[PDB]
């Protein structure tokens, strides 16, 4: 993964284009996905 | 004695202002309007319509090129009459206003 840079990501079939940045979103395990109000994907949990 | 009055009753202004908030309704009210007609216009991106799925790369992803334009299509109709609905009530905001 290379980071700060517009890229088309998928992440087990979640897809998108955007760039990815290191976060501080604290959120326990077994939780994977962040969401935003209309529902699409704000943060991601890196499958390896 | 005029200008005491007139002191005095400026006085009494920025006491009210600053105690009741209130006061400023008129305003409050334009911008919890248009506050809240961009957070329904922005809500409905997440109903399918009638499609399979309401995500647009997840139609595109797993369906044929034949197939997507009946999901692509309900979607496309959903959004544009939501899009058309917001547009008219800010036309007539904007007339109010
Ligand atoms: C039209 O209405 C005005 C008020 O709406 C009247 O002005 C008031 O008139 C009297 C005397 O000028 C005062 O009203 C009361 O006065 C007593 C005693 O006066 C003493 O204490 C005050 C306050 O320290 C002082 O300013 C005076 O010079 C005296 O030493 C006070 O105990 C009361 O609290 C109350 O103030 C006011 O001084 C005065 N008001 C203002 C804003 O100047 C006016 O008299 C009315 N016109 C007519 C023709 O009656
Ligand atoms: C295949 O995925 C596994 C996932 O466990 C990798 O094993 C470790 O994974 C942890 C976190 O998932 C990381 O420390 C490293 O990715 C792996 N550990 C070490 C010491 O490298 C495994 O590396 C992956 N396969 C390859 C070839 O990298």
């Amino acid at each position: 993964l290379v980071k700060n840079k517009c890229v088309n990501f998928n992440f087990n079939g979640l897809t998108g284009t955007g760039v990815l940045t290191e976060s501080n979103k604290k959120f326990l395990p077994f939780q994977q996905f962040g969401r935003d109000i209309a529902d699409t994907t704000d943060a991601v949990r890196d499958p390896q | 004695l005029i200008a005491n009055q007139f002191n005095s009753a400026i006085g009494k202004i920025q006491d009210s202002l600053s105690s009741t908030a209130s006061a400023l309704g008129k305003l409050q009210d334009v911008v919890n309007q248009n506050a809240q007609a961009l957070n329904t216009l922005v809500k409905q991106l997440s109903s399918n319509f009638g499609a399979i799925s309401s995500v647009l790369n997840d139609i595109l992803s797993r369906l044929d090129p034949p197939e997507a334009e009946v999901q692509i299509d309900r979607l496309i109709t959903g959004r544009l009459q939501s899009l058309q609905t917001y547009v008219t009530q800010q036309l007539i905001r904007a007339a109010e206003i």
